[PDB]
């Protein structure tokens, strides 16, 4: 047949705007670039190897919320707001309650729950990017007046930061450790 | 915000503890050419900055297992701060 | 095709012009200060946005090129 | 019938990279949609009735492309000499070359123009017709790259001396008194005086240049032979 | 079905068609992106999920709308205009009046004008109001990269590019102002009083 | 072609009326400090920018509302060119 | 328009106000080691500069509390003038 | 027919996703652009030539795993836990062997170990490309410190620094260097 | 069969990376480059203008290799790796035969790519410096007279490169290297 | 990260060694020339049988 293939194309149409707005995907994908602009390097891993570690790492924590819809399931239209209560506590958990009392009125609905948690892992991805960003800014600053300190005015120091940028991340060895960091405010 | 307010004046006054070290030793051998040279004075400008720079390179030498382990403890204290 | 490929063009240099002199203006009193370091889009871009609302363009380029084609009254 | 959609593929290998050159038919004014319903319109009507021929086609594409690239290219390299010398780009070691090259695409494109251009392009089928090899002729291709350059730096030999001028007297200035600091005093006034000197000659001598750098049809015969 | 499957396409191609112009969604998506151009990012957080919460926020005004259609909606001349009545008040309110008579004419009580009339306008409005809220964001971050990179020049360190300083200050200036939920407070309440 | 000239002698000479005073006011108080550091002798090469941006300030804070009616002014012309 | 005007007069204010601030200490320092160098010879590049990032550093220490309530409470005007 | 095409045209996006995830493509590339990261140059040679290189390498490590799983080929969703088994053994000795513990926490499952070898992999490329990074910086101060000696105080190191930074790389010859030792991190002759 | 069409987008999307790869255009699009790091100006000549002129130049030697290949066209498959013969005879000359058998034991067509790029970029690497080595003499030469007058504050670069780019083409050098370059590979003119 | 010590200690030591050592000399250049080549080609050349192994 067409139409019943044709509307699952219509249903992996929407797959990556949920994938990327409604889950944990929008968290995981913020640190690695905001890492990857912290150390002084433009465009150097990828941009699509940091989009399936952070898709790979995003599968953990959503298929055991998923597999209850496996589990469960005009009769199919009032059983998907019945069986699909998994996910609206994973969306209540994380998201900000007068956030969603406010969409309410301008167990509550998940159409409320979808940006207020999105609008959430926004902010909280930037307050962990803020704490990446400040153990580097010291060195960019130090390296940067030891050559004031001599006869060094015309001299930039991107070239002398950067290794010192990287082998303060592999001494910390920050990306198991941020990987790690992430999984535990989840599991 | 307390965590907000407590690195920002972390890193800077790891900032003024940093680079106040090596900006010392450099104007101490600095004032010891100038000073030293007020009897037999053949004075030339360009001359003090390359024992400046082996002054600063020196104590780098010195203080580089300190200044390394001085940025690994605030870097793995701002990252927890963050995470948990 | 290409009559009209000229024609818009024509009326894009115009369009572009005071924006230019804008850009011009901030990378030269970013160049008296000694701020060379400095990329000046940082700085033009929001008060090359106040350019084309006091003037209100939108209103302006839809309401000429509608009186090239037609005509009111 | 059905053979006119490799008709219309072998005039659109032609047309295609000449669109990609010019800079008023680029990726920046001429958005995806209409793009491609041009180029055929074009390519049919210029007409004048195998992976390798759209090869051929695309190279010869290319060369006339760069010839009719000739001018603005020109005005470009004029303008990153101009912004070089005043300042604003040592930051990598423009705003202002952009400008020039707008400018020349106007003043080309009012007197003639496209007529020129399509007439050049009518005129390749007429010595470099398919089936036929041609190809875009080697031995003058090696000084394309200098003839830019030399037109870039005569057309702007006057700023850059004025310029220098400017920094001999500011470098002679510091020898009576060396607490100035004149390497920053004369950032500040170099940026006025490549305005200033640009100004007394850009209306009479500058769209002359452009009429007088323009490729035309008469030239084709210097650029492209056959291979048969 | 086969005479029905080109009317759902069609109409699958034709609502990318209407959400993206006669909408909010409009003025949603511009200010998404120059707040993410006023702190300096280029690829954080996408074009992807930007069109996800301005959707989510568009559909929020446009519900209400739609379920009055539903309900209402050569017999089909008639019928169409009144299930776009309720779509049509709403286009008089956010567009300009002497605009709407300019492509009208090349009282509105007795006489609501057409409804091809007016969507221009209502575009041409929403991106001059976008235009015009998104300067007022540029502001405060300009301040605070104009600070840095005169506090640099009163030292000595002209060769310094103050971009890897300022982006940390400019992502707490956005954080300690609570500024993603406060953009998205003030356009709802800018079209749904609470 | 005349207006075409004409809007390019025109928006050089707008560049260049426009970056006059500042740049102007940011000359003399460029020259005049050094000249105090000729009589007593000063060797600190970062000490003019204190004064050039308090004077490239002032001197865009008096004449803020002054570039906005000569930006319209030019800006409302050319689009009158442009159009009709 | 008359908020437009005003947010940017209150912007070009504060640009004036916030980098004057460090700069007047930074200006003095650059004034008394230099005024202390030229009578009492002892000549150096490097010791104006090591006393210029102490004075930068403390004052950036007692008025960092301050500047993020004037860019806050700016912050907070901004959106409502822009928005309602 | 169309119903094997839409579930292969669907499985051609994701031919990437495995280059970017599961191979050595993301050791490559990385030393690769950091070279010309590290020499101070932007885009010499074009990073379009350094992908296609660094896939060419990427391919002829991957293709003994590759042919014998071709030899291979509910209860046939289970064919494909064991036909991967040759797969599932490479990743086993390059990933980190006390994180995939971690991951089944929450004979492994392929859906575990799969980010801990990339993170693995990842980490060893900014250890490799560090390596790369700490000649050149004394390079560097080399020409400033003899610079500084001299009267030129205003003249800029970097036209001068970088005539020695590739005539080191070139008597070195550092792209047979770093080709053949990659290759011998994996393979054997 | 739409798959046979499908596989022209498997070369519209891939002779980029051809062309990038094993043609001589790796040669040219780094020197071409190279000597404008040189000379000092970061915009002229405008890298449009620089990968033109270079495709341009190696779609002269590609073309007695692919006409060679026309005019003579696993049992359909054994003839394109006779049409391959004239691309092979090419991919052994300019490659070192202590590379190509090294990426086998461990001629191929696959086996001969990784190893004639290796052999580009360190074939032109080394041009380039010898390229490098006037202009430092010039950029030294001009930074020392004004030491010697009462010039030891300015700056030497807004000096340097006007000198250096009017004796670059009033000594005719951009058809000097395009022709000593092109000599290598084929019999011009 | 023994060899991460190891090759961060051996930069630090031959900036002390080769940029200080015309310091205390100036305080003649041919024969400067090639001291300063063999010490950065082996230094180099330490440093990929340190990485690459």
């Amino acid at each position: 047949n067409d139409i019943s293939l044709i509307a699952l194309l219509a249903f992996s149409t929407l797959l990556p705007f949920i994938i990327a707005s409604g889950t944990c995907f929008v968290k995981f994908s913020i640190v690695f670039v905001m890492v990857r602009n912290a150390l002084g390097l433009q465009q150097i891993p990828s941009n699509m190897t940091l989009n399936g570690v952070a898709l790979l790492l995003s599968m953990f924590v959503m298929w055991p919320i998923m597999h209850d819809a496996y589990v469960y399931f005009s009769s199919l239209s009032k059983h998907v707001d019945e069986g699909l209560d998994g996910y609206r506590d994973y969306l209540i958990k994380y998201s900000d309650r007068e956030l969603v009392q406010f969409f309410e009125n301008a167990k509550p609905s998940i159409f409320a729950l979808l940006p207020a948690y999105a609008l959430s892992e926004i902010k909280s991805a930037f307050k962990i990017g803020f704490y990446l960003y400040l153990p580097f800014v010291v060195v960019d600053l130090v390296v940067s007046s030891v050559l004031l300190a001599l006869g060094m005015m015309m001299m930039s120091p991107v070239t002398i930061s950067t290794p010192i940028k990287l082998v303060l991340f592999v001494a910390l060895d920050g990306w198991t450790l941020l990987s790690k960091g992430l999984i535990l405010q989840y599991m | 915000m307390d965590d907000l307010v407590f690195a920002g004046n972390k890193a800077l006054y790891l900032v003024l503890i940093l680079s106040g070290w090596p900006t010392i030793v450099a104007t101490i051998i600095g004032l010891l050419v100038g000073l030293f040279q007020t009897v037999t004075q053949l004075q030339e400008q360009t001359l003090p900055f390359g024992i400046k720079l082996l002054g600063v390179c020196l104590c780098l030498f010195l203080l580089s297992g300190w200044y390394g382990e001085v940025l690994l403890s605030y870097g793995r204290q701002v990252i927890f701060l963050a995470l948990a | 095709a290409l009559s009209e490929i000229k024609s818009a063009f024509k009326i894009g240099f115009y369009l572009y012009l005071p924006f230019v002199v804008v850009d011009l203006v901030v990378s030269s009193v970013l160049l008296a200060l000694g701020m060379m370091m400095m990329s000046p889009v940082t700085i033009s871009t929001p008060i090359k946005l106040v350019l084309f609302v006091a003037l209100d363009g939108w209103t302006l380029l839809s309401k000429g090129l509608i009186l090239q084609y037609m005509d009111i009254a | 019938i059905h053979h006119l959609v490799a008709s219309a593929a072998l005039g659109f290998a032609r047309v295609a990279p000449i669109f990609f050159f010019l800079p008023f038919l680029n990726s920046g004014v001429l958005s995806g949609a209409p793009r491609n319903a041009i180029i055929i319109l074009v390519a049919l009507g210029v007409w004048p009735h195998m992976i390798p021929l759209v090869l051929q086609e695309a190279a010869v594409g290319v060369m006339l492309g760069c010839l009719l690239s000739w001018p603005f290219w020109v005005m470009h390299a004029l303008g990153c000499i101009i912004d070089n010398q005043r300042g604003a780009t040592l930051s990598s070691s423009s705003e202002m070359a952009n400008f020039l090259n707008m400018f020349a695409a106007v003043v080309y494109l009012q007197n003639g123009g496209l007529v020129t251009m399509v007439d050049v392009l009518n005129k390749s089928y007429q010595l470099c017709d398919p089936m036929n090899e041609c190809t875009p002729s080697l031995p003058p291709l090696l000084t394309f790259i200098n003839q830019v350059a030399q037109n870039a730096l005569v057309l702007a030999s006057p700023v850059v001396l004025v310029l220098l001028l400017s920094e001999v007297f500011l470098g002679l200035l510091s020898r009576f008194a060396p607490q100035m600091n004149a390497f920053a005093i004369s950032l500040t006034v170099k940026s006025g005086i490549a305005v200033l000197i640009m100004l007394l000659y850009f209306s009479p001598v500058l769209p002359d240049n452009v009429l007088r750098l323009s490729f035309q049809a008469t030239g084709l015969s210097s650029w492209f032979y056959e291979r048969g």
